[PDB]
């Protein structure tokens, strides 16, 4: 169902998702936040795409991935993942809730980015 | 889509990357998908999809980039590389 | 392929964009000379085809750095902007 | 008809084709000729694609055209010009023979790069 | 790719028609294959693919044939129709 | 490996897959032996292209098919069988050899096309 | 795009068919009748894009009906035809 | 301007548009009247597109066009004319208005149908 995302996320190095595969994963960056802050959506999935679309935004983040990785979140969708860190047909980096509905749906200190591999383990 | 690299001279492999890299802009990644598995499979690379998304810093991320480092790593390994 | 600027989110924009290149690649420029046609056509910049093939070195040159050239271009010209 | 390659060529800078809309042109790169010297093709249509196919393979011609245009040249087909040096229907870079067939069709030193509206003007 | 019928139109159901179409005689069934799987989620008919390539000779085999068929079966089982 | 169409088939009706998921199939039409016979293929694969690209060229078998499933058989791709006769990824008319390797690959008499829920009974 | 119907195969012919199709039923005719003109000089009849659009009632109006007539056609003028 | 659209249209035969290239061209078909009249358009261009989409729907008029030209009417496109009577980049059925601004826009019965050779004599 719809809502407004709120947090702030943390500042991050330019090696953002290096950690994606390890813990809770990567968090929502600070800048991002800023952006996204008191903004209405229908879904989880419009927040989903709206969160890349603004990734390919920042200067500073969108160094951090290749030509082909920038055009995919510049579209909305998550950029894929290296080889090793895909499972089966999930071949692109997913957001997590750490607090599940048992919750915070758009709370963005409540999310994060992970890869297959480590979310299936989680 | 043939079924191996020997088939493709430089230019088509070329027009198979920009095929993809028009795919990943659609609405979907279902089309896109196919593609990718289609140039895992012939590229025989054991980073796959690496070599489009994650390009080593050595050498230029463009679709000419792509096609130097495959010819490398086949001819290195000697396997038969883009038709000539 | 809309008859204004107006009509494009930044996302189709870019997959117009994309579509060029790749009939950039194709076997000739009959296709490719007619999508060029219509991007001069509404997006009304001067140097029409130079922001694809002949990008400032103060931006990326990258289908997000020509959809941000536009924007800065056609708001500063008070033309109206991508659908948001 | 077909024949072969021949000619030296001219050392260039990193600024090639800066003169093409002046006088004769801009010359064939010494370093493609090369490459291109004594090889065979059908028709000066194939040598035209084949050379700038070379082109793109150059780092140091390379790195003087966009991403764009390196695209064009890989598949054999010029770059595409300025908009204020086009002419009509005739966009792209062409190739002008000094002495026509009044010859060297193959011959590189007989062969220049010209824009559109210079090419006219000859 | 929509994920609803709702979300097309009559014309543009046919685009994904011609595109079916295109891919049919294409060298290998790679990306036909994954428009089919899609039409025959969104179009919700128990006979899927039959549709298109076993069409009723009591309508006319043609995109056209496909888009009405589809809209009387999904009309008469309460199912939302095109987007007008 | 390579080798030499031979056989006869045998004359069909205008319901010739009719009967594609029962018995051993559908046998090869004799008329598409006549056109097939005596030419040399490359492979099985070559071979099967060809059927089916002769069978778009007989007016009384393509009139049996719809417009997608002839524009298929026109390129060499077998025609698509019905929704009930699929299985799996296996979603278009095979062709079974009746006598296996334990032969004749290009013998159209030991050849027929089944359905793949029928084959996989076989 | 290839300049002659000597470089084509008819299962390639058919191709281009279908891609035209494509663009007949695109939102503009733009990238249609630059496909339409390409077809027009390739085949040599004199009734162009008739037999696209106007078939004669005594064969298919297909890809595959329009292929038999232009075969016909270019053979009983003695011109060369599709590439075997 | 916007609009809505008047008019009764006349009764055509299975040759509805053979006489587009003479006199004032062919009348809107009744049928297709009934179904437009009373709605409201943006643009004569809108019109124009509900037009030709309207008549892919009639049977009695799709029968007389081929498999393409319906195609091309389903999406609002007018279909293709013969070759014979194009006119430039004009390759398509135009429609005319026999009472100009000098009128009634979406006036039906002062619409026709007309060939680009015949509209440029008029
Ligand atoms: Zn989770
Ligand atoms: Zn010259
Ligand atoms: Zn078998
Ligand atoms: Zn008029």
């Amino acid at each position: 169902k719809p809502g407004k995302a709120t947090g702030k996320g943390k500042p991050v190095n330019n090696k953002w998702l290096n950690n994606a595969g390890k813990d809770l994963g990567s968090p929502v960056p600070d800048r991002i936040a800023n952006k996204l802050r008191d903004k209405e959506f229908k879904s989880f999935d419009d927040f989903r795409k709206k969160f890349w679309e603004e990734v390919s935004k920042d200067p500073e983040l969108s160094k951090q991935f290749s030509r082909n990785n920038n055009d995919r979140m510049k579209v909305g969708k998550a950029p894929k993942t290296r080889t090793q860190d895909v499972s089966g047909k999930r071949t692109s980096f997913e957001l997590h809730h750490e607090k599940p509905i048992s919750g915070g749906v758009y709370d963005m200190d409540n999310i994060s980015v992970v890869t297959p591999k480590r979310h299936i383990d989680i | 889509l043939k079924n191996s690299i020997s088939d493709y001279t430089e230019a088509e492999f070329v027009q198979l990357l920009k095929e993809i890299e028009k795919e990943n802009v659609a609405a979907t990644d279902d089309v896109l998908d196919v593609l990718l598995e289609h140039f895992v499979k012939i590229t025989e690379h054991p980073d796959g999809t690496d070599l489009i998304y994650y390009p080593s810093d050595n050498r230029d991320d463009s679709p000419e980039g792509i096609v130097k480092e495959i010819k490398e790593w086949r001819a290195a390994n000697g396997k038969p590389g883009f038709k000539q």
